[PDB]
């Protein structure tokens, strides 16, 4: 079996600047017909892969010429001559020279943009959810960069540890930012024992942490 | 244009079986090898199986050999995958794909192999308090996926639908949020349209200011 | 060219 070793695992690139992805085959990649069959694909979240390059260096219809592929023997490369915001996502090499067909492990491309502080919003539980016996409290960090952020929940000044879950979007294909949600879930019986619900956000773009809070029921 | 569309996925218990289908159009079907490729949660692409144009050559990944059977019906422009003795680690998005280049793919269909049962979500408003934010919390569902739109597709700018999180209960939850002009609150209506096809649960929830 | 290349069969193991 031909193992495709794809590097780097992730690459962060300034807008308009070049990017390069390498895939090395465990053995010389040559078909009985003399050619080499290797493709490069790009996949966005929630979408099928899209073909960029096939047969090592041929561009698929619709693919802009800033993408190119090259290589021979065991070393193959995808080049992006100038990255655009929409180039974020995961790139894969695929060899279809010999069964079993195999893929590289993927490379995630990130666009490096200027620091952007999150806008922070807190959402109390709905009356409908409370009536059913549960309280979910949501903290939203919107449109920030870079991805690193810290969110801390406090309930009547008690730091919550293990009572919340976070989700982060993939990098936006237009503005190159991230968004994040953190959800604290409690029973109604527990929720109604406390007054102040607060989320405190730390991020490089904030000179000091931002807190959003509410009082239960008022 | 070339079209490929998968069907037959869904939730099944360990040890169970499913049959995937892929309907093709827009090309001469019997001139091309056809393939199944899968993508486990959080992982890369992995080839599953291939079948040449007139079924002469059939190939399988070692991890599915003896359990999965690929076939095609050229008169019906259809590709099949019979999947037996399924295991939790067969959970993945399954794609059909044409040929040897990776140029044409279906949209994929999710196979979840789990002892957990189907459950539809509850949908709760995230009510808005410059720029305001509002959303909907889509809580306690299984299996994936759910889809969310806003205002029946009329509202797309500023929407973020977060990746689902598996709660410690074994059920998924996600939120979808949108940022909107504060001046629009209480004037423009905002409705989140949630569809959890595995449970046949569809909800349109109005999100009103506190 | 793509359709022609896409008809190629990978070599067997």
């Amino acid at each position: 079996d031909i193992v495709m070793t794809q590097t780097p695992l992730s690459s962060a690139v300034t807008l308009g600047q070049p990017a390069s992805i390498s895939c090395r085959s465990s053995q010389r990649l040559v078909h009985s017909d003399g050619n080499t069959y290797l493709s490069w694909l790009h996949q966005r979240p929630g979408q099928p892969p899209r073909l960029l390059i096939y047969k090592v260096s041929l561009r698929f219809s619709g693919v802009p010429d800033r993408f190119s592929g090259s290589g021979a023997g065991t070393d193959f490369t995808l080049k992006i001559s100038r990255v655009e915001a929409e180039d974020v996502g995961i790139y894969y090499c695929m060899q279809a020279t010999q069964f079993p067909l195999t893929f590289g492990g993927g490379t995630k491309v990130e666009i490096k943009r200027t620091v952007a502080a999150p806008s922070v919003f807190i959402f109390p539980p709905s009356d409908e959810q409370l009536k059913s016996g549960t309280a979910s409290v949501v903290c939203l960090l919107n449109n920030f960069y870079p991805r690193e952020a810290k969110v801390q929940w406090k309930v009547d000044n008690a730091l919550q540890s293990g009572n919340s879950q976070e989700s982060v979007t993939e990098q936006d294909s237009k503005d190159s930012t991230y968004s994040l949600s953190s959800t604290l879930t409690l029973s109604k019986a527990d929720y109604e024992k406390h007054k102040v619900y607060a989320c405190e956000v730390t991020h490089q773009g904030l000179s000091s942490p931002v807190t959003k809070s509410f009082n239960r029921g008022e | 244009e070339v079209q490929l569309l998968e069907s037959g996925g869904g939730l099944v218990k360990p040890g169970g079986s499913l049959r995937l289908s892929c309907a093709a159009s827009g090309f001469t079907f019997n001139e091309y090898m056809m393939n199944w490729v899968r993508q486990p949660p959080g992982k890369g692409l992995e080839w599953v199986s291939s079948i040449s144009g007139t079924s002469t050559y059939i190939n399988y990944a070692d991890s599915v050999k003896g359990r999965f059977t690929i076939s095609r019906d050229n008169a019906k422009n259809s590709l099949y995958l019979q999947m037996n003795s399924l295991r939790s680690d067969d959970t993945a998005m399954y794609y059909c794909a044409r040929g040897s280049t990776g140029g044409y793919w279906g949209q994929g269909t999710l196979i979840t192999v789990s002892s957990a049962s189907t459950k539809g979500p509850s949908v709760f408003p995230l009510a808005p308090s410059g720029t305001a934010a509002l959303g909907c919390l889509v809580k306690d569902y299984f299996p994936e996926p759910v889809t969310v739109s806003w205002n029946s597709g009329a509202l797309t700018s500023g929407v973020h639908t977060f990746p689902a999180v598996l709660q410690s209960s074994g059920l998924y939850s996600l939120s979808s949020v949108v940022t909107v002009p504060s001046s629009s609150l209480g004037t423009q209506t905002y409705i989140c349209n949630v569809n959890h096809k595995p449970s046949n649960t569809k909800v349109d929830k109005k999100v009103e200011p506190k | 060219i793509h359709d022609f290349v896409d008809k190629t069969l990978p070599d067997q193991g």
